[PDB]
RNA sequence: GUGCUCGCUUCGGCAGCACAUAUACUAAAAUUGGAACGAUACAGAGAAGAUUAGCAUCCCCUGCGCAAGGAUG
RNA sequence: UGGUUUCUCUUCAGAUCGCAUAAAUCUUUCGCCUUUUACUAAAGAUUUCCGUGGAGAGGAACAACUCUG
RNA sequence: GGCUAAGAUC
RNA sequence: CUCCGAACGGUAAGAGCCUAGCAUGUAGA
């Protein structure tokens, strides 16, 4: 959590082959 | 032990209470007592003989010595002094001395039949010395 | 603040949060608020090499993601 | 057969199909041929499904849901307005009660569904509608009194839903008369717009007004309400000096003078003290206290109720007392004598204001009776379909004559039907009947005045056509078309998405276009199929 | 208090009349239950919070 | 409460199938070529 | 009903009034009222007038418009998993206000409302029964009370 | 054991009538034979390869497997 | 005509059988993907489980209180 | 003894 | 803005010695 991910292209969640989850937190 | 009804038990109670609290007591008593001595059923034995004895002293008082009342009997019942299907059991003539409600069930038995606590001893053989291992004696 | 992850043995796998200046004492309390047992019973271990009661974690040098082994006393 | 419900295996009747139904037909003194209007949500499809309980022994009512049965498509059923009228023939008794044709058609309330009230009115005669007694007049109010007046119909107001005003407001029964008397008073203000019936005043004392309540199945009407007052041992002279009980007051001392004066302080009028008083005791003693006292007003008013009646919820208990109360809807007697005026026989203006003039050819042979006019004297205004969507029915009050099977009937169109004759496109029209809510009856012959539904003669026909025999037709003037009263000012288009589907998007716009009168489906010279919507 | 609840004193206090009440008898194991107009009148003041 | 409930309702008819062949292990003990 | 102290049928105040209510002109007693001068009558009226209005009115008509537990006069069986009581106030468009977490948390909880009955709705058909209840007529078990 | 016999017939009891008809891998037992890849001490994965590969034609263990994996002729 | 209950067992359930609602499987779809299971939810239909509804059969409690008619 | 890319093959 | 993951793919490979928590409930003379 120590970087900004605003500077990041489009989104970093997890990158370890495992995101089950679709989600953003803002709907 | 708590009455679990808090509905203040009418007349009678009182003079059923010192003797209900020492077949309590007695029973208490039974429940802790260890599993040494007993083979593998015998220690089962005293928790029905302190149930059949607390059955027979409310029905006694309700249909033998008719002193205590109705509501009263039905306290008794509902608290849990004695099981019902212990005294509807004692109703039948042909069942009034029975020794446990599990010997009086058909499907018990591998042979199925009844146990040998409900057959008298001289129907019964000569030499038989034997006790009921699931009601607990004759 | 770094996230030690004291996974032992059996599904019991939690992250702890603690300060680099944090005792180790105060990382048993963090561990037994997610593990759920006596942090005197916690007894953490690397290849037998079991931790003391009184070193802070700065001196181990545990960074952030250093998984310990956890361990019941 | 997903498209809209149909009959249940031919439900049973009160009314003999064959001793009461086709003897009622052929008689043109008793037709009674109405129409209902009603507001956007005023109880009217609703109330339609009343005297079908009251008539058929189908008891299917409002136990958990609706049981409204002249909505047939699956759509009315889905958004619940109701987008389709449905001619509804059944037997409804007066206070004597031999036998009536009742030749009803609920029409839809929505304010963008006046064409089909407006096809409706000029092909029917009785224009009895519903107010909702909780709202009073509305839009749909407004537009209809207007439309019916113009149209030389006659006007029967009918307060439904007036359970609202006691059990959804709680009102007291001395207000409720005056707020009862606002709505006649606007009503019969409103009715003073065109100048031609300044001596037929909507009033319930001349028997325009009919009480009712469509949601719990009552019915108050001032000679229905009097039949069962002296029905219950009171033999008081029932509509015969029973019309007093509007502005006079009663009093215990003179009991035998219903006076206009006001002898006590707190003594209201009469209909607040023998209709609404116990109209509102009646609902109060039911829904006020299920437990105490009801078995003891049901004994007192005569309403023997089962312990399984007794067992059943709050809401069906009042219903099923108040039906087994009041029973059959008598309130009609005043819906045929101040309105219902018998069609073929009092019907001289109905022809005068709906064809063309023809008079000593056609004038004299419309109004005539039904058999000896001859050339059938046919005009469908609304064009159903079937179950396959592509064979359509046609439905029109037969003027004055009687095609059964056999006869052909030359198809006079709309523009096609003048002294230039066009074309007519003749036709063998051999499975024409009378339908019904859900079920669908199958008669041979078709007198006048019923609604024959004619089969097969609905292909060259795209909107309100007259049907005739062509064995020496002298060629008269053919009606005219139905004014819908309202300018389809939408327009929306419509194109198929695969472009190689174009004549099945045009065969289906045709098709539209016969269903609902005001789709008028003009294609533009751009080449994009618009169609006119309200 | 006994004001307002008279009706639903005794009935709303514990799970073995919840069931088996047999007073105005409501199939005594547990069974289709019938009540009156003023014991649900009560129900509802307390069920509006 | 209501969605532990249903919880254990929908691993109660699973678990016996889940841990039905565990517990009876211990008595029990346990492309193209086809088409050429 | 604001309050109990109200009768039975009361004119609200929160209810539009009727202004005029006076369009007739009948101070003078009409010429109908001498017309049925001549009709007679004597019986009793359309219900018997010996109760009031309504006693218990106010709670009677308030719980016809209660809700689907509160209405109906015949409880059934409804079993303590079968009554959410938090659908109630769930899909009504909740919140007044504006937190975070209580607009994702209305979101899924309507959806799962939909999803457990788009899908989710069949007739439930079943042929078995009495799972645990052939254990109790074995020759092992035994029923008690604790 | 429970209730009754116009029984002996006292009312202390006896005899008869009616109901109740076969529980129990039987014991608080007797012995009988042994398994950690577990610690400790010894040396410490070679500091080095010329056939080029798979598919089907008999069983133990990990795992919940109508997924899967090791060993196999 | 004549029985309020309670427990066992025999069918069909096309009624929100359930005014509320779980898991697994099969055939198609998306996201991650690195071997696989645990994965994300869109469509449809097959079981299991939590349960229930009318109608005959056998025991217990006042069946006698006399319920409707 | 079959199917696998004259199986690729100096 | 608060959507929090678990296992396998992993510790080898062996020589001599040492000690343990376990299980069955028999027909026979
Ligand atoms: N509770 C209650 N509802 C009523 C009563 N009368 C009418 N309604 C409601 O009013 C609604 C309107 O009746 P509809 O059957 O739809 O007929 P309509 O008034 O012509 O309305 P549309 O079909 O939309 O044209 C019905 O659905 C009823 O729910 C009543 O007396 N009591
Ligand atoms: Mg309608």
């Amino acid at each position: 959590d120590h970087f900004n991910k605003t500077i990041l292209p489009k989104v970093m969640q997890v990158k370890n082959f495992g995101r089950s989850g679709r989600t953003k937190y803002t709907h | 032990k708590v009455k679990r009804s808090r509905k203040a038990p009418p007349d009678g109670w009182e003079l059923i209470e010192p003797t209900l609290d020492e077949l309590d007591q007695k029973m208490r008593e039974a429940e802790t007592e260890p599993h040494e001595g007993k083979r593998k059923v015998e220690s089962l034995w005293p928790i029905f003989r302190i149930h059949h004895q607390k059955t027979r002293y409310i029905f006694d008082l309700f249909y033998k010595r008719k002193a205590i009342s109705r509501e009263l009997y039905e306290y008794c019942i509902k608290e849990g002094y004695a099981d019902k299907n212990l005294i509807a059991k004692w109703k039948k003539q042909g069942y009034e001395n029975l020794c446990c409600l599990r010997c009086i069930q058909t499907r018990d038995t591998n042979f199925g039949t009844n146990c040998i606590c409900r057959v008298p001893k001289s129907k019964l053989e000569v030499g038989r010395i034997i006790e009921c291992t699931h009601c607990g004696c004759r | 603040m770094i996230e030690v992850v004291c996974n032992d043995r059996l599904g019991k796998k939690v992250r702890v949060k603690c300060n680099t200046d944090d005792t180790i004492g105060d990382l048993k309390k963090l561990i037994a608020a997610q593990t759920g047992t006596r942090w005197n019973k916690i007894v953490l271990k690397k290849w037998y090499t079991i931790f003391k009661d009184h070193v802070s974690l700065g001196d181990y040098e545990i960074h952030d993601g250093m998984n310990l082994e956890l361990y019941y006393q | 057969t997903k498209k809209f419900t149909l009959m249940e295996q031919t439900l049973p009747v009160t009314v003999y199909e064959m001793d009461f139904l086709a003897d009622l037909m052929d008689n043109s003194e008793l037709i009674r041929n109405v129409t209902l209007c009603g507001h956007l949500h005023h109880g009217k499809t609703c109330f339609v499904d009343c005297l079908i309980e009251q008539t058929h022994p189908e008891i299917r009512k409002r136990y958990d849901q609706d049981l409204c049965y002249t909505d047939i498509l699956f759509t009315e059923q889905e958004r619940g307005v109701g987008i389709k009228s449905t001619p509804v023939t059944v037997v409804l008794p007066d206070t004597k009660g031999k036998s009536y044709l009742f030749n009803i058609m609920d029409t839809p309330g929505h304010v963008n569904f006046s064409d089909e009230v407006t096809a409706g009115l000029r092909i029917s005669d009785g224009v009895v509608l519903f107010i909702d007694a909780a709202e009073g007049v509305m839009l749909n109010t407004e537009r209809l009194i207007k439309h019916a007046v113009q149209e030389r119909l006659a006007v029967t107001v009918c307060i439904n839903k007036i359970d609202r005003l006691i059990l959804e407001l709680k009102l007291p029964p001395t207000d409720a008369y005056y707020k009862l008397r606002h709505i006649v008073d606007e009503v019969n203000g409103l009715i003073s717009m065109y100048s031609t019936d300044e001596n037929l005043i909507l009033s319930p004392l001349l028997g325009n007004v009919c009480f009712s309540s469509s949601q719990y199945s009552i019915c108050f009407t001032l000679g229905s309400f009097a039949k069962i007052y002296a029905d219950t041992f009171g033999d008081i002279n029932y509509q015969e000096f029973a019309k007093r009980l509007w502005g006079d007051i009663y009093f215990n001392p003179k009991t035998r003078k219903f006076t206009k004066k006001a002898p006590t302080s707190s003594s209201q009028r009469s209909f607040v003290e023998f209709i609404l008083e116990p109209l509102y005791k009646i609902l109060a003693q039911v829904v006020g206290d299920v437990d105490t006292s009801l078995p003891r007003t049901l004994d007192e008013l005569g309403i023997h109720l089962t312990k399984e009646e007794l067992k059943l919820n709050i809401r069906p208990l009042l219903r099923l007392v108040c039906k087994k109360f009041f029973g059959e809807f008598t309130g009609f007697v005043d819906m045929c004598v101040q309105h219902i005026p018998s069609p073929k026989v009092g019907a001289k203006p109905k022809i005068e204001h709906t064809y063309t003039g023809g008079v000593d050819s056609d004038l004299g042979e419309a109004m005539s009776d039904c058999d000896p006019d001859g050339p059938l004297m046919c005009h469908t205004t609304k064009m159903y379909s079937t179950d396959d969507g592509v064979q359509f029915h046609a439905f029109g009050r037969v003027l004055s004559g009687t095609i059964h099977a056999g006869q052909p009937v030359k198809v006079l169109g709309e523009n096609y039907t003048l002294e230039d004759e066009e074309d007519s496109q003749i036709c063998t029209v051999g499975r024409l009947w009378i339908s019904v809510a859900r079920y669908h009856i199958e008669v041979n012959r078709v007198p006048a005045g019923n609604w024959v539904l004619i089969e097969g003669v609905d292909q060259p026909i795209v909107k309100t056509a007259t049907i005739t025999e062509p064995r020496g037709n002298e060629e008269a003037q053919i009606f005219r078309p139905l004014k819908f009263n309202t300018t389809s000012v939408i327009k929306i288009a419509v194109e198929p998405v695969n472009p190689s589907e174009l004549p099945k998007m045009l065969d289906g716009l045709r098709k539209v276009n016969k269903s609902y009168p005001s789709l008028t489906t003009k294609v533009e010279e751009s080449g994009e199929h618009v169609i006119l919507g309200t | 208090d006994p004001e307002e609840d008279a009706p639903v004193l005794d009935w709303f206090y514990d799970h073995q009349p919840l069931r088996d009440s047999r007073k105005y008898v409501n199939g005594s194991t547990y069974q289709r239950w019938q009540f009156t107009l003023p014991m649900m009148s009560t129900l509802y003041r307390l069920a509006n919070q | 409460w209501r969605v532990w409930l249903f919880f254990m309702r929908g691993i109660t008819p699973l678990l016996e199938r889940w841990l039905g062949n565990l517990l009876a292990r211990q008595f029990e003990g346990r492309v193209e070529s086809h088409f050429d | 009903t604001e309050d109990p102290d109200l009768p039975a049928f009361y004119f609200d105040p929160l209810i539009n009034p009727i202004s005029h209510r006076h369009s007739v002109k009948s101070q003078e007693p009409l010429p109908d009222d001498d017309e049925e001068f001549e009709l007679p009558e004597f019986v009793e009226p359309f219900l018997k007038d010996t109760p009031l209005y309504t006693d218990n009115t106010a709670n009677g008509i308030a719980l016809l418009w209660a809700p689907r537990p509160f209405n109906l006069r015949s409880g059934r069986t409804r079993r303590a998993l079968d009554i959410p009581l938090v659908k109630n106030w769930y899909r009504e468009h909740c919140p007044a206000g504006q937190p975070v977490k209580v607009r994702v948390s209305y979101q899924k909880l309507l959806k799962y409302y939909v999803l457990n009955a788009l899908k989710h709705r069949p007739p439930k058909a079943q042929k078995k029964r009495y799972l645990f209840r052939s254990f109790k007529a074995t020759k092992f078990f035994q029923s008690t009370k604790l």
